[PDB]
């Protein structure tokens, strides 16, 4: 049964490295929102300390 | 690593017929010779000749 072939892409190459760039920014977003988020936590402590 | 980046080789084709030597010979012909039945017709230029 594995024979049983559709076509072939085109420039395959391509495509692999658009989808690697959609991941990778989304890790980036993440990356950055993480780096707001700790600044909070101190504020947040010395303001409740006074 | 890349779209469109082969390197081509030529492979040309060889055979007793290509070269020119079909029906090479010497010594000449051996005896009065008969009629040609249909066979040898497509035994030098294939079994679908017209």
């Amino acid at each position: 049964l594995s024979s049983i072939t559709s076509g072939a892409s085109s420039n395959p190459l391509a495509k692999l490295d658009a989808a690697l760039a959609d991941v990778d920014t989304l890790r980036s977003s993440l990356g950055a929102v993480q780096n707001r988020f700790d600044s909070v936590i101190s504020n947040l402590g010395t303001t409740v300390t006074n | 690593a890349n779209d469109g980046e082969i390197i081509a080789i030529d492979l040309k084709e060889i055979t007793a017929k290509t070269l020119g030597l079909d029906g090479f010979n010497v010594s000449g012909p051996k005896g009065t010779p008969a009629a040609l039945v249909a066979a040898d017709y497509q035994a030098a230029y294939g079994t679908t000749t017209n």
